[PDB]
Order: C-alpha cells, then structure tokens, then sequence
RNA sequence: CAUAGCGACGUCGCUUUUUGAUCCUUCGAUGUCGGCUCUUCCUAUCAUUGUGAAGCAGAAUUCACCAAGCGUUGGAUUGUU
RNA sequence: CAUGGUAAUCCUGCUCAGUACGAGAGGAACCGCAGGUUCAGACAUUUGGUGUAUGUGCUUGGCUGAGGAGCCAAUGGGGCGA
RNA sequence: AACUGCGAAUGGCUCAUUAAAUCAGUUAUGGUUCCUUUGGUCGCUCGCCACUUGGAUAACUGUGGUAAUUCUAGA
RNA sequence: CGAUCGCACGCCCCCCGUGGCGGCGACGACCCAUUCGAACGUCUGCCCUAUCAACUUUCGAUGGUAGUCGCCGUGCCUACCAUGGUGACCACGGGUGACGGGGAAUCAGGGUUCGAUUCCGGAGAGGGAGCCUGAGAAACGGCUACCACAUCCAAGGAAGGCAGCA
RNA sequence: CGUCGCUACUACCGAUUGGAUGGUUUAGUGAGGCCCUCGGAUCGGCCCCGCCGGGGUGCCCUGGCGGAGCGCUG
C-alpha cells in the first residue's frame, strides 16, 4: 500500500512504498481528515503527527469525506460535490466512490503532515519549492509586503524574471487587478 | 409527478380520455406548503419563468389590520380556531388563505390608548402605573385636550370585541396564501362575520 | 481463524457457528444463531432491536479552532527578498511616497505645459 | 464347419415354484386371496470375486466352472398374484 | 478362554490413456489417488427437530377495587429458547 | 489552456400513439408567463475601505490509483 | 437602489500645484411597455361499426362552498355538501392497413378515392417512469431507476441508445 | 333431382377445466427521483487571551508561536 507524503509548508511530495502490516495498522479503522501520530513508521518518521486526507480503492476509485463506511457505494454526485466534475451545466451522475474510513483494501493513501518531526526527511523537509505566481489582486499585495496606503504599488509587486536559451532576457509582471 | 393537467379527467359525457402525449412540465403540481405554526421557516422553490415562491413552513407573525380603525399591527399567532375547509386542518393547526386564528391583542390595544386615550382590556387599572398614569394624563394643553376629547365621542368599541380584549387574544382571519407569499397576512373578525364565526365556534364545542 | 464473519446483529461468526443464507437476488447473508436468522427472516430491523450491534451504535450505548498560515518565497523573490521589502517600515516609505508624489510633480508641470 | 453357439426325428431323466389326478389327515372349525412388515433357507447365478471357452482384435456380448458372501431398487394402472 | 455369534458391500471420477488393440470407427486393464451407494457401530462440537426448564418476552377473554404482581381457559395462543 | 457569459429546448428524422383527441378556421386571456431585441426607468429612498472590501477556485508545478472511461485524489 | 470593461483625450485653477470636472461607448440591471412566442380556453367541423343501447358515479362522475397546488381560470387536487352529467340529433365501447390540415389522383355537373412524404400544427427518440440546470425540456447527440437487447473486463467494475448524415 | 361409394378443396361443431402471441387492468411486492422532518463526517468567524508584546502613555495600536474559549456561532 503506496502513502503518498506531501508536506504543505515546502511542498516537495513523494510517494512512499511499504508493505508492513504492523507499520500500517496506526492508520487502520481512521476516518479523514484526523491527525494521528506516525510514530510507527521507524525510527525515521519517531515525532510526526500526520493528516489523512484520502487515498484510492484498490480499483482506484477515490474516497470521499463523509461516507462514514469501508468498501465502495455509488452516490449521485452533483456539481462541486467531489469527485466528479460535470460535463455540462446541472448534471449529476451517480458514482463509485470509497468510503472515508482506511483499511487494508487501498492502493494509496493519502497523507499530509501536521506537525514537524524531530529531524528532515529525506527530498521532503529540504529543496524548499517556493510558490510560481504571486498575489495579483492589490490587496492581497498590501497585505503581503505590509503596505499602508499607496506606496510605490505599482513596484512593489513581484517581477517574474523567465529566461530561455534561445529567448533575449525579459522579465514579467502581471496586470493587477482592483 | 404531479400534474395538474386536465387530460387525465374523464370527459364531460363520462367517456375515458386518451393521452395524445406523456407528462408536460409546465402542467405540474408540488406537494402542499402545510404552514404549521412556529418559529419562521420559509423555504424559496423555483416556478416558471425563473421567478420565486416562498414556501412558508411555519410561522408566528403576521401582519393582521384592524379595519375599522384603520389599525394594522404586525402581531403573533397563537393557533387556529376554525376552518371552513377541513377541520383537520384546526386540529393540526395549519395555516391557509381563509382559516381563522387567535392573535394577540397587545399592539391594537397599545395604538388605542395612544390614539383615544381610554383603558382597554383592563379590569381594574393601577398595575402598569409608570406608563398608564403618563398616558391618561399627559399634563397636555387646552388645544391637545380639546383634539382629545374631540375624539372620545367616536370612542365606542363592540362589546364582542371589547370581550376578546379583555381575553387578551383577538380572532382574526388570514386574507394571504402562506406557501404562495410565504406570509401569513389577515384582517381582524368584526361584525357580523365575528358573530357568524363566534355561533360556528360555540356550535363546535360548549 | 479464518475470515471472520458478521451477522444480523453484527456479532463475529466463528468457524463451525452459526448459517448462510444465499437469496436468489444475488445477496450472501450469515446469521450467528436461529435467533438471528429467525429474525432476519421476520423482516425485523436491526435497529430496533435492543440487543444487536446496529441499536447499540444508533443509540450511543456505551460510546477546537486551528488556523496557521506560513510564509513562502516567491519564483523571482526569495524569503530574504521578501523581508527585504516589507520590513521597509521606519519611514523609508515615507521617503518611496514623498519622492514618488514630487517626481509625479514635474511630470503634472511637464503636462501642464504640454497641455494648454 | 454336426457339436463357438444351437439341435430336427427320436429317446432318458430331474423338480414339486404350474395345473391336474386321488380323497389318506382335518366338518363337537387348523380363520380362506393379495398387499405391508420381518427373518431365515435353496440354487436351477442377474450382478459382484476367481476362472475356462468363442464365429473372444479392442469395446460389447455369448457358453461353462468353483460359488449363495453380498445385493437385486423408485413409481403410473390394476384388489390383484 | 471353552463355547456361541460375527460384517462389511458395491460403484463412480482422475491417472494409466485417445495408450494397448484396430484400416477406421472406436477403445480397455494392473498399480496409484480422490470420493460415493447400501449396511453396521456410535456420537451431539456444529446444523436441524423437540421442548411444560411451564425459562423469558408478547397477547385474547375473564378474575383478584386499580397500579404492581399474578392466576384460570383439561399445555389459552404465539416468538425465541438452556 | 482554463474560469465566466451565451447556445446547446432551434434545426434534422420518423408517423408508433392519438377519433372532439390532434388539427383547420374563428374568438379570448378584463384568467397567465416570457430569454433576446427595441423603448421607457436607474442622485425620486434622508439612512477608521469608498481613491475600490473578503475568501476560495480553475488554468499551471509536482505526487499518484485503476485493466479500463471525456474517471479523477492528495499537496 | 451599479465596488465592471474599452476609446481618443481635454477644462478649471482663485483655494493654489493635487485635486475637481468632462465626451463616445460596452456590460449591467428591480419594474413597465414592445417583439418572438408559448399555454389553457370559446363556436363549428372527422372514417367504419348496434353480432357496441345505455354510459359516468366507492377510486371525481356533474355542480356549489372554502381552500391546496399551478405561471394563471377551472375537481387540478382536498374537505364538506347536493345528485347530478351524457345518450336513436348514435352517447359509451370496438376497429382503423388513422398523425390533422394546406393539398394529390380521377374530371360535364355532382362526386369517389389518396394525403407516411420537404409548408403549418402535433407526437416520439428501444418501452415505460422520475428529475437537475435553464426564460424556455418532463430534453434523451442531459441525468437517474426498472424492463428488453447489448459492448469491454485483468471478472473488482465501466460504458450504451443512428424514427440525424452516410 | 337426391341418397350412397371414391378423390380433392373450403369452412363448421367438438372432449382436450386445449395452445400461442398481443392489449387493458385488480391485488401484492416495489427501484429511483422529488418534497418534508431529522441527522451532522467535515469546513470557517467570534469569544483570541498560557505569552512575550505594548502607545495615545500594570492602563496593548498589535506585529506571531501557542494552549484552546472546551462556548457562541454560519
Ligand atoms: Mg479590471
Ligand atoms: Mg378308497
Ligand atoms: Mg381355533
Ligand atoms: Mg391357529
Ligand atoms: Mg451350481
Ligand atoms: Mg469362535
Ligand atoms: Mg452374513
Ligand atoms: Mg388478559
Ligand atoms: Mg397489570
Ligand atoms: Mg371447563
Ligand atoms: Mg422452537
Ligand atoms: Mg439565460
Ligand atoms: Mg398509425
Ligand atoms: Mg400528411
Ligand atoms: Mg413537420
Ligand atoms: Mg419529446
Ligand atoms: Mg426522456
């Protein structure tokens, strides 16, 4: 049963194989979105208090929050449910989907961490990716860089600098908006 | 689901009347509001054209005119006494277009002694003295007494309705459609109704 | 020791105890005793049996606030380039919006002139 | 090709599970058919064990020997045997 | 232990083997394995039956003034039941 | 590329159903709704952001599941 | 009771010197009117059949009263009442190898047959049934369920609707 | 002209509580959608307030960890 490991703060997710039934067991009979400690996993992940957020069945069908059971049902999912996008404007189509509590029947599970161990984990904690594209909106500038009223706006949003082998050098910036 | 379509009766010589054509939309029906009473609850259903009904689930106010007086005070409903429809719908305490129900008096009376200056529903006075004794008197000028005791001579109400006064609790009729509107809007029984519908009262019980 | 079963009322079956009742819809059902099974047949509900395991959890027999937020850096400005400009505060803005608003001054002069 | 398997014309026997023949016992009474149930016995063996023979290539079948240990059923119609 | 009784029986499938034999069509057997039929001797862990433990609920008519607790109706009836 | 808006209820096919039903002419909606267009109306209301307020989500990066789908999950 | 988007750009400067003014549009709107309509209504009109003469009426049949619901008028539905309503001027039932009409064939006059078929109106998308969105659908080159067919599978699931053009 | 005898063809009656395929329905079961009454796996705001902080001057403008107020709420 494949976890696939992702820490928000810096991003950098990875999938983990394992295939102990005694390292898995800490997460068995837990339903979404609940922090459990993952001390179970070695000595490596001792101090790590992690989120499950979901995973898939072993027929790769994804669960959702709130189906309050294990195994699979069919639900007629509507627009902005989950797992389900709709084709055209008001359908609704009824769906396999898992149910929110984790057992041994799973192909991966999901998982986020809460809280940060003692040590780093391996191309997890370190290579900090930042985030591509910053705040567009004039406000959500302001509050960013702590501006008061109308001070410089214009340059103080972030500049893009994009360069390619066969590309001159340029740099970008979005059209801010409001 | 529900049609209100007029295919499906048989024909004015009793003959069966074949449908030339399944089930239409726009000839359709929805469950009945059935508008009990209590703490507001309106539901909004989409109708045709994309226009809004409200769904008035149940309810506690209502806004309810006195008429002869030209009275009209936004009050509570306690229950529904009678209905001409059903009286399942008394028993229940459903509120429609046309059943009669208890409301409070309170309001009505408060705008009578602001407007005439007489008790009403009172049985003996001196027990809301801060507010009573500053509205009997006033202290007012010759011109505000004269407008005042102008005002008296018209100054008569029905002996029935100084009755439900004195109860505390004035039997109205509801003129809105509560699941239509979503509101349960009336007029205060005077009259010869209120005689017609306090003998169909006393008829039922006692 | 082997796979282990639930019945009507939800109890383990072990091997050796109790039936199974295959419907000719297509459903495999297993009942721990005759009781179970009796039941089960009767149409009774589960939940409204006081004893079963489905009562038990309907009737709840027996059995705050978190908002963090971090800061990132930025593909063109790092986390040393972004306390860099917002920690701008003790009136070097006041410098950015004074010679900001006098450099937009010769600039309204200059269209001034080349206006009228 | 008489005799693998049959056997005409004749002729010698065995059995008492057929029906007769007789009238010895029973007429101061031996309860008279069939079915059911249950046990045992016979072999003139249908099957099964071991065999011999064939017009026994195999398969199937037929004849015979030792042989009665074991088995020989469920039903429609009929009181039926 | 004298003596007496005595009991086990038959079939099918797989392999041998599409093999031997046969022009072909067809088509075995010995050893081995897995099971059954009839019979016999038991036994109740499980499944089923019984059930007046008159065990525990439900319920009709009646009776003890009512509640509670009960009883009668040749085992009142019914569900589950050691 | 994607979010949003609009269209997708027109067109095309066929004649099974249907015998005061459909349909044809006539008349009514003073018993109803109406996208769009066009034209009115939009300072009529006395009542520490307005030099512009808040949050999320697409598209995008990365990690995947299923044999499979115009399936989708986590970050 | 507009926190929207483009186009050229201009005017006032006393108070001053950074602010206030301005045109052309686009988008948008509660409501009204108009347009496109749609929906239910009024009167008259349809082939054969009596070896179909009495139908409707508990379960709405005809009407009244009060409501429910519907976009609205109405038994559309509910409750309480009344006993009505339709028929030899053919009701009701059955058949149709019946979608209706504009029309087509035949042609003294009168008629008799045919109109699935390009225009108008209606109905349906395998048979039913139920809904989301939307002004407008009981939509099917939208969804859901059953029934009948039927596609792929790693057997755990998934996907269907040519009475559109070929 | 009719019976009778032969050969064809066509219908008719006929035990068989005959047979088949449609259609309309009683009754029982009853998927699914819609509505109502509940329900509450989760997701947010306030009360944050164990603290460093604090400025018109312990009396916080709050810039964050953090417990969680174990409530009010959508
Ligand atoms: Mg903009
Ligand atoms: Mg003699
Ligand atoms: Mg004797
Ligand atoms: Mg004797
Ligand atoms: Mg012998
Ligand atoms: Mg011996
Ligand atoms: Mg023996
Ligand atoms: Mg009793
Ligand atoms: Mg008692
Ligand atoms: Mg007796
Ligand atoms: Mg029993
Ligand atoms: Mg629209
Ligand atoms: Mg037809
Ligand atoms: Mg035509
Ligand atoms: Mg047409
Ligand atoms: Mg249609
Ligand atoms: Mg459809």
């Amino acid at each position: 049963m494949k976890l696939n490991i992702s820490f928000p703060a810096t991003g950098c997710q990875k999938l983990i194989e394992v295939d102990d039934e005694r390292k898995l067991r800490t997460f068995y009979e837990k339903r979404m979105a609940t922090e459990v400690a993952a001390d179970a996993l070695g000595e490596e992940w001792k101090g790590y208090v992690v989120r499950i957020s979901g995973g898939n069945d072993k027929q790769g069908f994804p669960m959702k929050q709130g189906v309050l059971t294990h195994g699979r049902v069919r639900l007629l999912l509507s627009k902005g449910h989950s797992c389900y996008r709709p084709r055209r404007t008001g359908e609704r189509k009824r769906k396999s989907v898992r149910g929110c509590i984790v057992d041994a029947n799973l192909s991966v599970l999901n998982l986020v961490i809460v809280k940060k161990g003692e040590k780093d984990i391996p191309g997890l904690t370190d290579t900090t990716v930042p985030r591509r594209l910053g705040p567009k909106r004039a406000s959500r500038i302001r509050k960013l860089f702590n501006l008061s009223k109308e001070d410089d706006v214009r340059q103080y949003v972030v500049r893009k600098p994009l360069n390619k082998e066969g590309k001159k050098p340029r740099t970008k910036a979005p059209k801010i908006q409001r | 689901g529900i049609s209100r379509d007029n295919w499906h009766k048989r024909r004015k010589t009793g003959g069966k009347r074949k449908p030339y054509h399944k089930k239409r939309k726009y000839e359709l029906g929805r469950p009945a509001a059935n508008t009990k009473i209590g703490p507001r609850r309106i539901h909004t259903v989409r109708v045709r054209g994309g226009n809004k009904k409200y769904r008035a689930l149940r309810l506690d106010v209502g806004n309810f005119s006195w008429g002869s007086e030209c009275c009209t005070r936004k009050t509570r409903i306690i229950d529904v006494v009678y209905n001409a429809s059903n009286n399942e719908l008394v028993r229940t305490k459903t509120l429609v277009k046309n059943c009669i129900v208890l409301i409070d008096s309170t309001p009505y009376r408060q705008w009578y002694e602001s407007h005439y200056a007489l008790p009403l529903g009172r049985k003996k006075g001196a027990k809301l003295t801060p507010e009573e004794e500053e509205i009997l008197n006033k202290k007012r000028s010759k011109k505000i007494q004269k407008k005042y005791d102008e005002r008296k001579k018209n100054a008569k109400i029905s002996s029935l309705l100084e009755e439900q006064f004195q109860q505390g609790k004035l039997l109205a009729c509801i003129a809105s459609r509560p699941g239509q509107c979503g509101r349960a809007d009336g007029y205060v029984l005077e009259g010869k109704e209120l005689e017609f519908y306090l003998r169909k009262i006393k008829a039922r019980k006692g | 020791m082997k796979v282990e079963l639930c019945s009507f009322s939800g109890y383990k079956i072990y091997p050796g105890h109790g039936r199974r009742y295959a419907r000719t819809d297509g459903k495999v059902f297993q009942f721990l005793n005759a009781k179970c099974e009796s039941a089960f047949l009767s149409k009774r509900n589960p939940r409204q049996i006081n004893w079963t395991v489905l009562y038990r959890r309907k009737h709840k027999k027996g059995q705050t606030r978190r908002a963090v937020k971090f800061q990132r850096a930025i593909t063109g400005a790092s986390l040393a380039d972004i306390m860099a400009k917002r920690n701008q505060k003790p009136e070097v803005r006041k410098a950015q919006r004074e010679q900001a608003i006098r450099a937009a001054k010769e600039a309204k002069k200059a269209k001034q002139a080349s206006k009228k």
